[PDB]
């Protein structure tokens, strides 16, 4: 029936590129609340 | 209710209320002794239950069992106006199918999911009765063939048909160019079309001799339909009512 | 404990609910049905 | 509804960032030929 | 009809990312008009808001605020930057068109995504199974076989009516 | 070869298997698809040996020839002409009123020079298809389970490398475009 | 009777078909006969 | 099988519009 | 069926078998295509073309245009799918 | 020969965890890097 | 198939052990 490979195709395509995009958001954040002082360091 | 009383209704009145296919019962047991040479004008048969043979276990043990199921199709089954002439060889009544609407596409669905499709038909039929008069007791009994669900000129999603269509698999040019080409294929490639048989069993009920009716209740099993012995068919059980006028 | 004996007084004992499944010595004929509770030693066998 | 007291926040060596790779990738050097069977 | 005869132009992804550029790119048109055009600020007395305008004019025309509210409390999610909005005007329809030209150059090799190898096959070895794909692809050979003959006179292309694929009686 | 003197069964057995495995439709870059993944050898199986050359005749005595499918089609009917490019024979859609059917006009094939060289079919069903088998190129043999091998052709690297670099060029052409514009106007790209 | 729930790798339909359900949407039963318009709590209902 | 990949995409996709609506930053002037 | 073997007398040749073809191969013959070949394409199965004189009412004229054409007519195996088709084959 | 789900739970579990470790890295120095003034804001 | 996998997985572990030792935040006093 189907390729047994777009499994793997679809599916790190799906997570690497979301993880690496929610990597970029949190470090960004990370950043944003280091910068400002408080209970953060 | 009888068809002295359905006469009495408009088209109006009728259309949309679902009693087309209903069969208009008999009233007033009574024996006909028909004339010979005299057949049946009308001939209403309506199956009121359906079944299929199905493989099922209760404690531990299978065996073949006919399995209820509910019909998909809404309200089609029921075959009307069928006529055929009745002869007495040695002092048998004979019905004799000849025209009228005998065949019907039914489809019913097993529990589980599973749709069979069917052709609900009485073609070729030869009743041999218990006697003569139509009188209340009687028994019909008899055989009939049921004709392949689909004819020539069907086509599959493919393309491919009897009659007219592709006589190979299109979508698929690398199962050719090689020697035994298209075999595994050739299963399905080929559509042919077989006849089946079917037994009914009519028993006669009340019996109105002014009006010339007769009524009673039947019980049919008939080979189901096989698509283009594509699959193998299956076996359905069907009993309910019936109604016929006899002229003279 | 409100819970528990809302269950058992009526989802078991098949009081105001369909009961448990309960087989035979060799599991070929069993079915769900409510089950009779056993005040008794035989009700700390395990198996009852 | 508020700014809540009890926020702080996560942190993460790079000897132990080294720790939890060499850890994922040694799990799955070690599982891999049984998974697959 | 060609195209869509002899490649299966519409199944391409491809085309269908052009379509949806283009589709929201006339969608953001409309609605950007509207919603400038419905958020205008009281700078005249006349119904005629046309004439309350000055090109020369400093002042924004329309309330950003109200708009950006009107649309998060419709839809859920609003522009809260013009330069960002105007941006996105710019990008959708562009790369629409970009991502069809892609397709177009796969189509120029016979690179075309024309059928669905397990759907053909389930559809081979069971004749009961049909989706509207193998219907559409009934459609493609019907017309494929029926245009070739005038389509490409070159060829000297002749069918009898035998060969022609034809439905039932139509 | 036949103009040297030999017969034509040796003649058309002096063709070397590579030069008629040139001579297939499978081997056509402008064939295949564009999510077809993987080599040829996934589409038909690996080729095992030439078949050998078809001839068609009739009850005459003629020389039928199978009209090859063009490279735009991928269902092509299967049409019969003689030398002078007239239908004379062909499979029927609808088999009817057909007048052209393999069956109505007897057609018989001969192969030469290959496996089965030398042979010879008078029926009607292996004549339909060898028909259909000779309709795109030569007939070879191949074995569809070494890599299972479905039924549908595939691309060459020919195809694929055009393809890849069309498409590249294409998209570059664009940056060239968006990085020139950028150094032109690089002392108002901040803001006008 | 020789192709059961257990023998099929299920893990959670034992634990429904434990406390009393038993008939399924699809018109099929567990316990081999058929059901006629089940309620809302069979297997569907109850993963719903 | 493929069923459950395309189904598990659905609701992701889903998932997403649904954190971009009530999760949204909240545009102050 | 993939082949029928009987495709030259479904109406393409001269020859035109009474077991199979549809109405409209009788076409060719004059005389013939209403009131007889409706006939013959109405009644049951034939062994033979002699069968066909029996066939019930058929008046003297009618008999008389099939003994015209009785060379051009040939007698084959019946076909379900197509003794089905024989009033109308679908194709207009 | 082997099982075709072992690839999907070999490489996710590999790239998955690799991905939320790196993550972390890469938030606390973005973190170190906000608190103490620079370029880096 | 697999043995692309095995030496993909034994390859990025040589590399982690490469980046750890190379790579490795200094200890100051
Ligand atoms: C209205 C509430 C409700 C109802 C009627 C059900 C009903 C059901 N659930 Mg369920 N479930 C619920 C809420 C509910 N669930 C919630 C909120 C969750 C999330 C936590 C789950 C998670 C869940 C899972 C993960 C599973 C079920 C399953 C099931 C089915 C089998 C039940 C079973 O065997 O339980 C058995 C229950 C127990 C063994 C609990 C034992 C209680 C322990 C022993 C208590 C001991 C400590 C206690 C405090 C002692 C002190 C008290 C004492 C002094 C009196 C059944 C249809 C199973 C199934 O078939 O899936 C469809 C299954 O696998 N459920
Ligand atoms: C912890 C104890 C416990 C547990 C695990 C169960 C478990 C069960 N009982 Mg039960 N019961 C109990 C205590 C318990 N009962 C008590 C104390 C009583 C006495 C009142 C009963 C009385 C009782 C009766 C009378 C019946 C059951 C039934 C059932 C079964 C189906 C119920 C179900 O799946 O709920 C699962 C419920 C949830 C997971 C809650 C979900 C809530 C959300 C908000 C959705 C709400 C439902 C919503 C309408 C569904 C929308 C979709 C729908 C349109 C398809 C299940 C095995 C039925 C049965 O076996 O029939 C075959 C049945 O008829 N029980
Ligand atoms: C619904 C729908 C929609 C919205 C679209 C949308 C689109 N289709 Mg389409 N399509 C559909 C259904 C649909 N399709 C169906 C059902 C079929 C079958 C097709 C078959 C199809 C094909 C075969 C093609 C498209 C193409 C396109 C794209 C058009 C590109 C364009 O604007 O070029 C318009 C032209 C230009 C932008 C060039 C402009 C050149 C200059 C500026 C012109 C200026 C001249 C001046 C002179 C003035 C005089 C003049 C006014 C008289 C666009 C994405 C094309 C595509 O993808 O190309 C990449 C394409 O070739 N479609
Ligand atoms: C434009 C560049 C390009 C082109 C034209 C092709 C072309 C092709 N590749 Mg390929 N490939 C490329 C880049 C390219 N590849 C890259 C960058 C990688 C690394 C991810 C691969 C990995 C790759 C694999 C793993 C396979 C192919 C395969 C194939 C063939 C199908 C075809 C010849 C398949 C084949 O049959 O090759 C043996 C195959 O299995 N390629
Ligand atoms: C859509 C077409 C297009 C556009 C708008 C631009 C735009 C630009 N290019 Mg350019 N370029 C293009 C296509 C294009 N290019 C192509 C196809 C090539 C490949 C040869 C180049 C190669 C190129 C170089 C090498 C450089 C630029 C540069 C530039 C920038 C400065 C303007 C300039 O020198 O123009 C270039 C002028 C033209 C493209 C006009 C050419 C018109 C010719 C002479 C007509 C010839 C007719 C022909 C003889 C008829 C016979 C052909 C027939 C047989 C088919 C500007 C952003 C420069 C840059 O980035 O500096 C910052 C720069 O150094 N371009
Ligand atoms: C079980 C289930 C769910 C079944 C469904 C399965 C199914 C059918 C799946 C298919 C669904 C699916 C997603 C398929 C489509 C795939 C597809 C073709 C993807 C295209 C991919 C792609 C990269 C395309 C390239 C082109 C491209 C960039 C398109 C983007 C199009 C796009 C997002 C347009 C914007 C649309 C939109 C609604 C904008 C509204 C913006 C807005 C709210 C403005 C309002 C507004 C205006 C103002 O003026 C001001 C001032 C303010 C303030 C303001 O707010
Ligand atoms: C790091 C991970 C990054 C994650 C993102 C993943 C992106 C995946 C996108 C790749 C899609 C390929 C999957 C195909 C499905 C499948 O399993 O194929 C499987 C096929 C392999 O094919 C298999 O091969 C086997 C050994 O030969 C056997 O023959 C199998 O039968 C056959 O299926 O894979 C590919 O075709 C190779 C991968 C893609 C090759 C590069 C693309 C081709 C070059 C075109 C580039 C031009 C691009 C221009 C764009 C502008
Ligand atoms: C609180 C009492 C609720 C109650 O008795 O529910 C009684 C209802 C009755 O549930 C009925 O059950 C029937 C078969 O038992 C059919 O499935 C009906 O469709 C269903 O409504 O069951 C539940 O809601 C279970 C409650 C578990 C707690
Ligand atoms: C988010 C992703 C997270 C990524 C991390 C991934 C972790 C993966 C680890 C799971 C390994 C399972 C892979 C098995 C290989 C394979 O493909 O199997 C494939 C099998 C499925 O089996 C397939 O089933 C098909 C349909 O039935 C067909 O039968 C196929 O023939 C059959 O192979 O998968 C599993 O066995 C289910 C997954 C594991 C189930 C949970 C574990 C079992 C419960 C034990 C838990 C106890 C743990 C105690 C620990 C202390
Ligand atoms: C009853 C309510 C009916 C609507 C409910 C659901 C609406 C949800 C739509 C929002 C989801 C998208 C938000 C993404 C991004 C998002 O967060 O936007 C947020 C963004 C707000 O940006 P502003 O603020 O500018 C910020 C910039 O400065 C960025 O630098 O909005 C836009 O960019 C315009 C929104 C266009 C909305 C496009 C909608 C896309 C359609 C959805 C695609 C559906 C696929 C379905 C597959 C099954
Ligand atoms: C699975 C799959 C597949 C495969 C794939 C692959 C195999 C891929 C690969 C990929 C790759 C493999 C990629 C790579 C990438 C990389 C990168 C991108 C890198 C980067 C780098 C950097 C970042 C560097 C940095 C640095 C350092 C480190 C030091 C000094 C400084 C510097 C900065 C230079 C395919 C498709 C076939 C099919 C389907 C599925």
């Amino acid at each position: 029936e189907v390729q047994f490979g777009a499994y793997l195709a679809v599916l790190l395509g799906t997570f690497l590129p979301a993880l690496f995009l929610v990597n970029l958001f949190i470090q960004t954040e990370a950043r944003k609340a280091g910068k400002a002082g408080g209970q953060d360091s | 209710l009888t068809k002295s009383q359905i006469n009495e209704l408009s088209y109006l009145q009728v259309k949309g209320t679902g009693l087309a296919n209903r069969c208009a019962e008999v009233v007033g047991e009574d024996s006909i002794k028909p004339k010979p040479g005299a057949k049946l004008v009308d001939m209403c048969i309506e199956p009121k239950a359906w079944a299929v043979e199905e493989e099922v276990g209760k404690a531990g043990k299978t065996e073949k069992k006919f399995v209820n199921s509910k019909v998909m199709t809404r309200q089609t089954y029921t075959l009307d106006a069928i006529e055929g002439p009745i002869t007495v060889d040695g002092g048998k009544i004979t019905f004799s199918e000849k025209e009228g609407i005998d065949y019907a596409a039914t489809t019913v669905q097993l529990p589980g999911g599973e749709r069979v499709p069917f052709l609900f038909t009485v073609k070729d039929l030869v009743a041999k009765g218990n006697g003569d008069t139509f009188k209340p007791g009687f028994q019909m009994g008899g055989d009939f063939n049921t004709p392949s669900y689909r004819t020539g000129l069907f086509l599959d999603p493919k393309g491919r048909g009897g009659t007219t269509g592709y006589d190979m698999a299109v979508a698929l040019p690398a199962l050719q160019l090689g020697e035994e080409g298209d075999a595994e294929l050739f299963g399905e490639n080929n559509k042919v079309f077989d006849i089946t048989q079917g037994r009914i069993e009519m028993e006669v009920n009340k019996v109105n001799a002014e009006d010339s009716e007769i009524g009673g209740v039947f019980v049919a099993t008939q080979l189901s339909d096989t698509d283009m012995g594509s699959k193998t068919p299956k076996k359905v059980l069907t009993k309910g009512i019936f109604y016929a006028k006899v002229e003279q | 404990g409100l819970l528990c004996f809302g269950f058992g007084a009526f989802h078991v004992t098949g009081l105001f609910g369909p009961g448990i499944w309960v087989s035979d010595a060799y599991g070929i004929t069993g079915k769900v049905q409510p089950v009779a509770p056993a005040w008794g030693a035989d009700g700390f066998n395990p198996f009852n | 509804t508020g700014p809540n007291p009890n926020k702080q926040a996560v942190e993460l060596n790079r000897t132990s960032l080294y720790w939890g790779l060499l850890l994922i990738f040694v799990l799955a050097v070690l599982f891999s030929s049984y998974f697959f069977n | 009809l060609f195209l869509q005869g002899f490649h299966n132009w519409t199944l391409n992804p491809f085309h269908m990312m052009g379509v949806a550029g283009i589709l929201g790119g006339a969608l953001l048109c409309a609605i950007h008009g509207a919603t400038v055009e419905n958020t205008l600020f009281e700078d005249g007395d006349a119904a005629n808001t046309f004439r309350a305008f000055t090109p020369t004019q400093s002042e924004e025309t329309y309330s950003m605020v109200t708009a950006n509210r009107f649309w998060s409390q419709i839809f859920g999610v609003a522009f809260s930057n013009k330069r960002w909005l105007h941006f996105f005007m710019l990008f959708v329809p562009v790369t629409g068109l970009w991502t069809s030209s892609i397709g177009i150059v796969g189509l120029a090799l016979n690179l075309r995504a024309y059928d669905f190898v397990s759907q053909e096959l389930r559809a081979a070895e069971d004749p009961e199974f049909e989706t509207f794909y193998t219907k559409n692809h009934l459609l493609d050979e019907g017309i494929r076989a029926w245009m070739a003959a005038q389509d490409q006179p070159h060829e000297n292309f002749v069918f009898p009516e035998e060969v022609l694929p034809r439905g039932n009686a139509l | 070869s036949v103009s040297e003197g030999l017969s034509e069964s040796q003649a058309w057995s002096r063709i070397p298997d590579k030069l008629a495995f040139y001579d297939y439709i499978g081997n056509n870059p402008a064939k295949g698809g564009l999510f077809r993944a993987g080599p040829m050898n996934k589409g038909d199986g690996i080729a095992e040996a030439w078949l050998g050359h078809p001839i068609f005749r009739d009850k005459e005595g003629r020389e039928l020839t199978v009209r090859r499918m063009p490279a735009f089609f991928e269902t092509f009917p299967v049409i019969l002409v003689d030398k002078d490019g007239i239908i004379r024979a062909d499979i029927p859609f609808r088999r009817a009123e057909s007048k052209y059917s393999i069956e109505q006009v007897g057609v018989t094939v001969d192969f030469y020079g290959g496996k089965l060289n030398g042979q010879t079919f008078k029926d009607a069903p292996t004549v339909k298809k060898f028909a259909r088998k000779a309709q795109l190129g030569e007939v070879f043999e191949f074995d569809r389970t070494s890599l299972e091998s479905d039924g549908v052709f595939r691309s060459s690297p020919r195809g694929w490398y055009t393809y890849g670099h069309a498409n590249f060029a294409l998209l570059f052409f664009f940056g060239h475009l968006w990085h020139g514009g950028r150094t032109i106007f690089r002392d108002v790209f901040t803001g006008i | 009777v020789l192709n059961p729930m257990w023998r099929q790798g299920m893990f959670v339909m034992p634990f429904m078909t434990r406390l009393g359900i038993t008939d399924s949407w699809g018109g099929w039963s567990i316990t081999g006969e058929s059901v006629s318009n089940p309620g809302i709590w069979s297997f569907e209902g109850v993963a719903l | 099988m493929e069923a459950l990949v395309y189904t598990f995409l659905l609701i992701g996709t889903l998932m997403v519009i649904f954190f971009a609506v009530f999760f949204r930053e909240t545009p102050r002037i | 069926v993939i082949d029928y073997e009987n495709i030259g007398y479904l109406g393409g040749s001269s020859i035109v078998d009474i077991n199979n073809a549809n109405i409209r191969a009788y076409l060719k013959m004059p005389g013939m295509y209403p009131t007889v070949a409706g006939k013959i394409v109405s009644h049951g199965p034939y062994s033979g073309v002699s069968d066909l004189y029996k066939i019930p009412g058929l008046s003297s004229a009618e008999a008389d245009v099939i003994k015209k054409y009785e060379s051009r007519l040939t007698a084959k195996t019946p076909s379900p799918d197509y003794v089905i088709d024989r009033i109308n084959n679908g194709l207009y």
